[PDB]
């Protein structure tokens, strides 16, 4: 009989559900998705700028120059640096790189390391700076050693002190590499560097070290028993290192230059290059999203969605849809 | 839902209503018809994208986890930094997910709230000149054209316009 | 509370109704008693149920302190690692004692609407075939038999049956 | 607001009412004047008081910052150090800003609730004896002296005392 | 005079209250209490795997073989551990254990220990193993000595060079523990090992290191003013650890295979065994419990409710009460 | 014309905003502020108990007695400790500080150092005490060195073994430095002390240390190409300390007395004394407040109000004001 007027609401064949305190499951009009699921599952660019993926090198294998480590001889600017789990080549030599860790987390706050021969190979007139060399270090068929760093072994037998010293003219700071061998008994002392008793001594502004070599009998690794350890240092861009040794000393030859100090990391991932580009990258793979969440993995770089360890977060924007 | 509206004294909501989230159905002899309330509907547009926002502000000084690496006689300083890694994890994990919670239930009785304070804002403008169905609808006492539906919508109702053609239709029946 | 039905307009609650939380007390001529509306309690139960279960969900993945030892060389990262387990405790802490306050506040208002829904429910359904004393009760201007109060109780109330006897009882007064 | 009270049927608040936050303006042929609720103001404040003494309470077991120091070769602890802070850092200002945020809009809604309260109770008193105009006032069907109004603020109002020349008053228009 | 109908809500005679932002002590007519709050004060086993409780013993007198800590001669395997806080059978003769903390947490990844024979006592035919033996460590009133471990004196006015190897062939880790003894002058030097100058070096494939005693006059602790440290390796499968030394020399007679790893602890606490079982334990007590919260104590270990700093956390289920 | 009765709410002249979820700058008629952003921008007393402030002294300079910080000779109880980022007068002879984290650590947790005596200066009788002294330590203008620690120097050609100790009898604590002399080349080591191969040999109940002098040749760093190294321990209260040296030895002549342990700070701050007292300091300055948060700085010592790094915080007490 009469006109009428009904207020009502939106109703729609939404099927999106989504959750609350209360009730589990309800199916709304509208919601918006804030978790990001997916990524291209490929290591990419930063930016444009190509990360440094080391294959199967570790990062030791890199800097000291494991012979199989070519491949970065001279590695250009990096966003960030790629390593797998257990790199095959690592200390082709076997021994310990002493504060491995510490010199990581430097790494990852470094974006261009520039080579240069600190000491060069041909200016050990007095001693042996040619057999220095190791089964266990083979390159093309031949026995090899790492690249950047010399085994001075005795020459005519007899080692003289070695008293060298280098003072950083750059104005970067520069990572200095140098270690010591560890022999198996006194005999094979006596035949690589003549004296008995022997030190390493390095001194710095900032740095006092003097290492002595701890001679054991050790299982083969690499078919070597003996050991060979590592050490490094910054120096300051008008500081000198000096060197004064009397045997076992793995003189450094070639240093870094740190050009670009930056926020980087060291990625452990088993993939490689995909030549792509992103803005933010991922373990198993890089992120393109507008999302302001993400449940694909905790460690990231660039500018990313906030990591959650949720399968589904779900905001409600319309309203309860009518069955 | 808290306000009684949505799925509560109106049952169901309009497929036929496309255009915005609350609104009216009217129904005279010039024929009926959808309308979407576009002040109301306009305004919770604004209140859940600023609460979308909101949120998501809030979550930009998140914790963010950095590699780190340990030795074989770092064990305990592994663990307590995993342990660390993890704790902010969880915590962050946590405050996303009740956050998305809470206000999603609120969001949802915001709605609920936004269509009842429509059903009143009608209601207290018509008054004696209709009646309650109890349904969403309110039966007129007298004839409404489209010219009186508009003004019903735009809050411009004159309840002694029609209070005397209304109260002749209340007192004879 | 932020309803106004619990301890507001209805003032006070029945020790009488034991068989639910929200209900219905009738009086005719057949007798009188209490009767909990099944509905709208289940749906309560139903709600605080998965409320309570949702807040020991979002538990799981707490914090727990892992005991570890430190020599005197250590006290750095020692302190590090107290400060590290009790500042994940002190959150946690926090964060369970706030949810427990936030969700008891709306569970009392939730309670609280479900009781000012369950009398519009009837309102709704009655219009003017009774009169609101503005107790929660409203008196019927007709007669209504048991299976009458059973039809206002589960929302098949038939209103234009009683309209005319209705409508006379309220004109003769 | 969500109650739909406070800018919203009530469209805005009273400059002239200074002595308490909710209240009732009367107008009668004795004058008319501004007054403050006393039970629904102080009920009000102890509620917000309550609301603001929690919040500062639940926040005095926080996280509290210490200077631990490390060397060059201590660099990859420092920084685990540094993100544990900030980490907790972030937590407690995430903590804080939110519980700022949501506690401020139901602060808000808590006082719109209020408002629909206040205007309930009146309306449940005066039932027929008044008209509802609308906007938060109520037109009485009879006279309503300083002390009869005085019953309506304290919730005495007698019903069938003017009942009989509410109706008169009723049936003439 | 007229039919009516009401609407209204449940009260009874409830007492129990809760919280809210806005009220505190609100009656409720019913309500979930979800913080346990009492543990049955005793240590109990865990899952039907009993606890090794260490007594008045310390994890290094256990795993040395302090004559004193005979119980622990073979203990089986463990849910978790048990140490009091300041043990009195700990180091008998004084010194030091190396790495001892990241020896403790080794020891909190390991459910089970199986201790064998690596070198056996007998086999030192040119080295006195009878007589390493001190009245700061008694047996039974008499003087004796750590039991895993053997105190190698001269004989006969000589202490040959000892060269021992050992290969694991088991197919577990193997936990090895040896020492070096520190002597107070260059006459207990003499007294003890006939050679002035001495040395201990192991070796592995990943250990090598190379040990010399440092004589020092030091406080009397426990009658000796001298001093041993203690070192520990793990020996992985198919390893050798060799052991080369001419002197102070405290050498491994016993070894411990790493048998059961999973997920354990080493509990602080003061009380002893209770006979009973539980599902969670911590150190003031178990936990028989379905709330999801508890206060008892932050550290606990098993299928255990959330550790809160509550007093009280009850949630509201049901509705205000009406007095 | 009808009477009438109408219900409203508050308003007022206010400007006061908030924000909430769904809104932002909503004009309100009352709020509070509960983020406190105002600091004197002075170090203060704490509760009636002074700081010390070591201006261009580093805790080093103080503890070992840099000849330029004389200023801290004799120091009273402490509040907390202020020390700038990079204090001028550090180690004034050129070298290391062994743990010296941890000795900062310990002293956080310290409110009173008593200096002691502990072997006094004129008792070197067959050692040279008093050319232990050098231009990189200047005092003023005249070459001087540390004064807690004493330089002993070959007297005679002849430097003897050293052999001193000394028992705490005291019933506190006792902070005991010492230190060794790292020389140019061996030339300069006999030119000091006449052993051309030393060591220094500390004794404590839980101590054992053999420290050998380590030569090299490094930068001069305050004209000195040397190096000096410092140790520390802390004596408990019936113990006693043994050293035994032949050369290269720094002595300890003062050591410290830990009369009061309590809750402490090292803050660094560049900023000085401000004559007042607060039960709130901050590096920036201090606090008098009554609110809940502040923004100013995260390090704090005393009754502080909780840290936040918020711009604002205003909570809402009143209702949403009329334009
Ligand atoms: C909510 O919807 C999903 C179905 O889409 C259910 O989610 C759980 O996970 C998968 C998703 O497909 C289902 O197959 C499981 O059966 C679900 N398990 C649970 C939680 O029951 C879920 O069942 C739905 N919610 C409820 C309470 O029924
Ligand atoms: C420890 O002993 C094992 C067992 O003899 C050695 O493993 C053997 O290595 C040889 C190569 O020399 C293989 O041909 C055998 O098959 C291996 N035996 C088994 C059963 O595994 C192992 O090389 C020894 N380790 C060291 C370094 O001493
Ligand atoms: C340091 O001096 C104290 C004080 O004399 C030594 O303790 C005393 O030792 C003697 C003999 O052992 C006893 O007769 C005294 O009764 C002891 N005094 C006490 C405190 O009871 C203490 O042994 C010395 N410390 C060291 C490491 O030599
Ligand atoms: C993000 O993804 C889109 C395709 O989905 C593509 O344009 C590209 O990968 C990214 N966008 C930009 C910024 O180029
Ligand atoms: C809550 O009640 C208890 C008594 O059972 C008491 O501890 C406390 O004062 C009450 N809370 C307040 C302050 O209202
Ligand atoms: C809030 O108000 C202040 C000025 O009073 C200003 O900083 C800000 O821009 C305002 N917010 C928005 C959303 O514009
Ligand atoms: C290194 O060389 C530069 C430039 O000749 C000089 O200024 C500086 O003193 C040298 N550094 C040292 C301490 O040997």
């Amino acid at each position: 009989p009469g006109d009428q007027i009904c207020i009502g609401y939106h109703a729609n064949n939404s099927t999106e559900q989504v959750d609350t305190i209360m009730e589990k499951n309800v199916t709304v009009t509208h919601a918006q998705d804030i978790l990001e699921k997916t990524h291209n599952g490929k290591l990419c660019d930063l930016n444009g700028v190509k990360p440094l993926i080391l294959r199967d090198c570790s990062v030791a294998g890199w800097l000291l120059g494991n012979p199989m480590c070519d491949e970065f001889i001279n590695v250009p600017e990096w966003s960030y640096i790629v390593e797998k789990a257990s790199p095959a080549n690592d200390l082709c030599y076997p021994g310990d790189f002493n504060d491995y860790e510490e010199l990581k987390h430097l790494l990852s706050r470094t974006n261009h390391f520039e080579k240069i021969q600190i000491i060069p190979k041909s200016s050990w007139s007095n001693h042996d700076a040619s057999s220095g060399v190791s089964s266990a270090c083979p390159y093309h068929g031949r026995s090899s050693f790492f690249r950047n760093v010399v085994w001075l072994i005795k020459k005519n037998s007899a080692y003289p002190t070695i008293k060298r010293s280098y003072n950083n003219t750059n104005q970067e700071d520069l990572l200095v590499l140098w270690g010591i061998h560890h022999p198996n008994d006194a005999a094979e002392q006596t035949k690589l560097y003549q004296n008995p008793t022997t030190y390493i001594s390095v001194g710095t502004s900032t740095l006092n070290q003097r290492l002595v070599p701890e001679i054991a009998t050790r299982p083969k690794v690499n078919g070597q028993s003996g050991r060979m350890e590592f050490f490094w240092t910054i120096l300051k861009p008008n500081d000198a290192i000096n060197f004064e040794s009397n045997g076992n000393f793995i003189a450094p030859e070639y240093a870094y230059k740190i050009v670009k100090k930056g926020d980087s990391a060291i990625m452990k991932s088993e993939l490689e290059y995909g030549n792509c580009n992103t803005k933010c990258q991922t373990p198993m793979g890089a992120i393109n999203s507008s999302m302001p969440f993400h449940n694909i993995h905790p460690l990231t770089i660039g500018e990313c969605p906030k990591y959650v360890k949720s399968n589904r977060l779900v905001l409600a924007t319309g309203l309860r849809n009518t069955p | 839902g808290l306000f009684g509206a949505i799925a509560g004294f109106i049952e169901g909501g309009w497929q036929g209503m496309v255009d915005g989230w609350y609104g009216y159905h009217h129904s005279n002899e010039q024929g009926s018809g959808y309308a979407a309330d576009k002040e109301s509907t306009q305004k919770a547009i604004d209140g859940v994208t600023n609460k979308v926002n909101s949120i998501i502000d809030k979550m930009n000084t998140q914790f963010e986890a950095v590699g780190r690496e340990f030795n074989n006689l770092e064990r305990r300083i592994e663990n307590l930094n995993k342990q660390m890694e993890d704790g902010f994890l969880d915590v962050w994990t946590y405050n996303a997910e009740l956050l998305v919670l809470m206000e999603n239930e609120r969001t949802l009785d915001f709605h609920d709230s936004n269509v009842k304070n429509l059903y009143d804002k009608v209601r207290l403008q018509l008054r004696d000149n209709a009646k309650e169905l109890g349904n969403g609808c309110f039966e007129f006492y007298h004839k409404c054209d489209n010219e009186c539906m508009e003004s019903v919508k735009n809050g411009t109702y004159d309840y002694p316009q029609y209070s005397e053609e209304a109260r002749l239709n209340r007192e004879e029946i």
